[PDB]
RNA sequence: AGGAGUGGAGCCUGCGGCUUAAUUUGACUCAACACGGGAAACCUCACCCGGCCCGGACACGGACAGGAUUGACAGAUUGAUA
RNA sequence: AGCGUGUGCCUACCCUACGCCGGCAGGCGCGGGUAACCCGUUGAACCCCAUUCGUGAUGGGGAUCGGGGAUUGCAAUUAUUCCCCAUGAACGAGGAAUUCCCAGUAAGUGCGGGUCAUAAGCUUGCGUUGAUUAAGUCCCUGCCCUUUGUACACACCGCCCGU
C-alpha cells in the first residue's frame, strides 16, 4: 500500500523541498549562507539580520 | 491561451459500490448443521501471521496483500 | 479531515497534557523537527490539530511559518462537556510560578 | 559577505540591484594562563556583538 | 609496437575489430560519414545527416547559419 | 546469402558468457549505460518481447505492442524482434539489426516537424 | 553541532529578526519598542523595551511566563 | 570632417506573428520582450492526446454495525507494478 | 592573479588532496577542511614559445559530423557529461536602421557567486591583456536656470476649419 508507492526513485534536486522561512514561498529563494528567505523577505529583513548597504 | 477542454471522454462517472452482502452465505458456510463444523479453507502454515488468519479464494494466487502468498511446488 | 477516533482521543490527551504549545505547518513530510516520535502518525496528529484550531471556535494567527496559541476557555468548556473530564485535575503547568 | 538582489519585488522597471554587505572581523589573542583567569576576565559585562571563543589548545 | 592507438581516423568501426588501410581521394570524405546502416535502420539520423543539417542539434535560426554558403 | 556479422564477432556464443569482457569488441553509445547497473522496472519490455516471440508463429509479423519505455539493452540475442514504442499521436516501428550496441530505442523519433510557413500581413511586412 | 562563522553570524541575525517580528506581532498594543539580545557566558538574556510594562508582565507575570515558555519551546534552547 | 566594439564568421533563450496535445499567465516605446531573480520533463505547465484520492462554523433536503480509501504482474489500460 | 564559496532546527544534497590505467576529471579504498590552518603559494588555463606564414588560401584562426575510457543525471534525443585523424566553410572592416562607450573606458579573456544535482548560452562580481579616438558642440534626441506667443489646461497624441 503506502510503502508500495512512496520513496521509490530519489528526487535528489527537489525545488519544492525548499521554502522561505518567513512566508513559505517557492521562488526567489536565497539559500546562500543559510538565509533560506525569498529575496523580498530578505530585503525586508536585511537590516535586522546584519546585511547593510555600503557600495 | 485556451481551456484544458477535458470533456471528450467520460462526461459523468458513477461511484463504484461493492454489494457486500450482510449475510454469511458466499463467504462461509457450515454444511453440517451441528456443533462441530468443517472449515472450507486450507490451513495456513505460515507463522508470520496470527492464529486466526483465514485466506480468501480466487482463481489463483489468493490475494490478501500482507503476504502475496502463492501455492507453488518448487 | 479523514481522521479516525483513536487518533482523535490521542490528540485530545495531547491537548490535555500540554495546553500551551508551539508548532509548524507540516503535512506531507515524514519526519518532524520537534513533534515527531510520538508513536502516532504525523499526518493524522497534525490534521487533528487543524480540526482543533480551525473547526470555528478557537482563533489562530499564522505568520513566520509557526503557530502560537491562546487556548480559550470556550474550548475547555467544549472539552469538559464532551469528554466529561472535570477541571479539578489541574494542569501541571502551574509550577515555577 | 555579499548578497546582491533585484530591488523590485515584481520583475518590472529598470533592472536595479541591491548590493548588501556584511563584514566579519576576526581577531585572536594568545596568552598563557589557567582557565579560572580566562573565566574571570570574560565576565566583564561585555559589550554586545563581540563573540568570544576560548580554546585550550 | 603497442604505441598508443588513438591515431587513426575511423576506429572501432563495425565490420572489423581493427583499423585497416585505405588510400586515394574521393573515398575518404564519404567514409567520414558511414551513412549506409544508419539510413537502413529507418532512423532520423539518416535524414539529419543527409540534409546537411545538425545531427546533434546546433541551433539554426539566428546564429548557426553556416553550412551551405 | 550469409548473415551480416556484428563487429566481426557472433552473438549467441558471447550471449553464453559473462559480462567480464563483453565490451572489448563493442562501440560506444551504451558504452556504460550497460555498466550503469540495474534497478527495478527493467524486465517488462523484454517480457513482452518474449511473449510476442512465443505467441507469434515463425516468419510472421507479431501483433502491435503499446508502451513507451525509454530504457537500455545489454543482450543482442533478440535479433528478429522489434520494439513497439508510443510516439506523438500514432504508432512508429523500426526495422531491427544486430547493431544494438551503439544506438538506442529513442533515437528514431522525428519530433522536429518542419515549419508550416504562414503568410503574415496586416502589420510589419517591411 | 558546529557551523562556520559566516553561517553562525547569519543565523544569529535571523534569530534576532524573527524574535523581533514575533514580539512585534504579539504585543504591538503593549507599547513595545524593540528587543536587544545580550550575550552572557552560556546564557542568552533578552531585554524588551516597552512604554507599558504592567501590561507586558500583567498579573503575577502571566504574559511573561507564557511568552518566555513559547520562545523556549520554539527557538531550540535547552529546558 | 572623431572613432572603437556593432545584429551579419564560430556555446539559445524571452514572447508575439504563427496546423490539431506547439507557440502556453503578469509586463502595449524609452518606463514589456534570459524581465517576474522565471535555467518549461516532473513537485512550480493553465496552450496540454489523459485522472484520482474531493468541502462546507450554516442555511434545507436523501438516513446507520456498511452508504468505499492512494492500494494485482499474466485477456488489458491509451505510455505508466495506477 | 582574484573576488569569493565550501559538510543537520529544517536535512536525505559540501569543497576537495593517490592508485586501477588507455594519455590526465575519473565507476571503488583513501585523508584534510565549519576554514588566512584543507582545497590552495586556487590540480586536464598566460600569452608566450628551436612545430611558422617571404607575401598571403599555407603550417594561420574551424561548416557539420565518426572512434578511446564516458565524472555516473531513470529520461537528456522530447536542455548533463574530454582532446586527438588536419574532412576544407563569402576563409583577411558588413541592406535600410541603429546600441554601448572617454583609462586601467572599450574590446579580448578566463574565473567565482546566484539559480543548482560540481546543472549557464543568463545575470552578479573578479582579476588578466589592454586600448584607436575626443577634453568639443547644441546639428539630431532630449534636459535645465530666462524672455516671449498661445484660441492649449484630458495641457500639441492639444485645439480646430471646411460641400
Amino acid at each position: 500500500g503506502h510503502q508500495q508507492l512512496y520513496w521509490s526513485h530519489p528526487r535528489k534536486f527537489g525545488q519544492g523541498s525548499r521554502s522561505c522561512r518567513v512566508c513559505s514561498n517557492r521562488h526567489g529563494l536565497i539559500r546562500k549562507y543559510g538565509l533560506n528567505m525569498c529575496r523580498q523577505c530578505f530585503r525586508q529583513y536585511a537590516k535586522d539580520i546584519g546585511f547593510i548597504k555600503l557600495d | 491561451k485556451k481551456r484544458k477542454k477535458k470533456s471528450y471522454t467520460t462526461p459523468k462517472k458513477n461511484k463504484h459500490k461493492r454489494k457486500k452482502v450482510k449475510l454469511a452465505v458466499l463467504k462461509y458456510y457450515k454444511v453440517d448443521e451441528n456443533g462441530k463444523i468443517s472449515r472450507l479453507r486450507r490451513e495456513c502454515p505460515s507463522d508470520e501471521c496470527g492464529a486466526g488468519v483465514f485466506m480468501a479464494s480466487h482463481f489463483d494466487r489468493h490475494y490478501c496483500g500482507k503476504c502475496c502468498l502463492t501455492y507453488c511446488f518448487n | 479531515m479523514l481522521m479516525p477516533k483513536k487518533n482523535r482521543i490521542a490528540i485530545y490527551e495531547l491537548l490535555f497534557k500540554e495546553g500551551v504549545m508551539v508548532a509548524k505547518k507540516d503535512v506531507h513530510m515524514p519526519k518532524h523537527p520537534e513533534l515527531a516520535d510520538k508513536n502516532v502518525p504525523n499526518l493524522h496528529v497534525m490534521k487533528a490539530m487543524q480540526s482543533l484550531k480551525s473547526r470555528g471556535y478557537v482563533k489562530e494567527q499564522f505568520a513566520w511559518r509557526h503557530f502560537y496559541w491562546y487556548l480559550t476557555n470556550e474550548g475547555i468548556q467544549y472539552l469538559r462537556d464532551y469528554l466529561h473530564l472535570p477541571p479539578e485535575i489541574v494542569p501541571a503547568t502551574l509550577r515555577r510560578s | 559577505l555579499r548578497i546582491t538582489t533585484r530591488k523590485t519585488p515584481c520583475g518590472e522597471g529598470s533592472k536595479t540591484w541591491d548590493r548588501f554587505q556584511m563584514r566579519i572581523h576576526k581577531r585572536l589573542i594568545d596568552l598563557h594562563s589557567p582557565s579560572e583567569i580566562v573565566k574571570q576576565i570574560t565576565s566583564i559585562s561585555i559589550e554586545p556583538g563581540v563573540e568570544v571563543e576560548v580554546t585550550i589548545a | 609496437y603497442k604505441i598508443p592507438d588513438w591515431f587513426l581516423n575511423r576506429q572501432k568501426d563495425v565490420k572489423d575489430g581493427k583499423y585497416s588501410q585505405v588510400l586515394a581521394n574521393g573515398l575518404d570524405n564519404k567514409l567520414r560519414e558511414d551513412l549506409e546502416r544508419l539510413k537502413k535502420i529507418r532512423a532520423h539520423r539518416g535524414l539529419r545527416h543527409f540534409w546537411g543539417l545538425r545531427v546533434r542539434g546546433q541551433h539554426t535560426k539566428t546564429t548557426g547559419r553556416r553550412g551551405r554558403t | 546469402f550469409r548473415k551480416f556479422t556484428y563487429r566481426g564477432v557472433d552473438l549467441d556464443q558471447l550471449l553464453d558468457m559473462s559480462y567480464e569482457q563483453l565490451m572489448q569488441l563493442y562501440s560506444a553509445r551504451q558504452r556504460r549505460r550497460l555498466n550503469r547497473g540495474l534497478r527495478r522496472k527493467q524486465h517488462s519490455l523484454l517480457k513482452r518481447l518474449r511473449k510476442a516471440k512465443k505467441e507469434a508463429p515463425p516468419m510472421e509479423k507479431p501483433e502491435v505492442v503499446k508502451t513507451h519505455l525509454r530504457d537500455m539493452i545489454i543482450l543482442p540475442e533478440m535479433v528478429g524482434s522489434m520494439v513497439g514504442v508510443y510516439n506523438g499521436k500514432t504508432f512508429n516501428q523500426v526495422e531491427i539489426k544486430p547493431e544494438m550496441i551503439g544506438h538506442y530505442l529513442g533515437e528514431f523519433s522525428i519530433t522536429y516537424k518542419p515549419v508550416k510557413h504562414g503568410r503574415p500581413g496586416i502589420g510589419a511586412t517591411h | 553541532v558546529q557551523i562556520s562563522k559566516k553561517r553562525k553570524f547569519v543565523a544569529d541575525g535571523i534569530f534576532k529578526a524573527e524574535l523581533n517580528e514575533f514580539l512585534t506581532r504579539e504585543l504591538a498594543e503593549d507599547g513595545y519598542s524593540g528587543v536587544e539580545v545580550r550575550v552572557t557566558p552560556t546564557r542568552t538574556e533578552i531585554i524588551i523595551l516597552a512604554t507599558r510594562t504592567q501590561n507586558v508582565l500583567g498579573e503575577k507575570g502571566r504574559r511573561i511566563r507564557e511568552l518566555t515558555a513559547v520562545v523556549q519551546k520554539r527557538f531550540g534552547f535547552p529546558e
